[PDB]
């Protein structure tokens, strides 16, 4: 379950 | 009571997707980094990603 990729930023 | 800190964009029908600002009343949680909220608009249940969510 990989986490979600944080919103690039 | 949490606050999605991040826009979850969940695409299967298990988590509820949400926007920064819901607040989610967080359920079990404190091994993984998926933890299981349920919304009190509808009253339903959405797997609520940790990184996306914070005590506040």
């Amino acid at each position: 379950r990989a986490l979600p990729p944080l919103p690039r930023y | 009571t949490f606050v999605a800190l991040y826009d979850y964009e969940s695409r299967t029908e298990t988590d509820l997707s949400f926007k920064k600002g819901e607040r989610l009343q967080i359920v079990n949680n404190t091994e993984g980094d998926w933890w299981l909220a349920h919304s009190l608009t509808t009253g339903q249940t959405g797997y609520i990603p940790s990184n996306y969510v914070a005590p506040s």
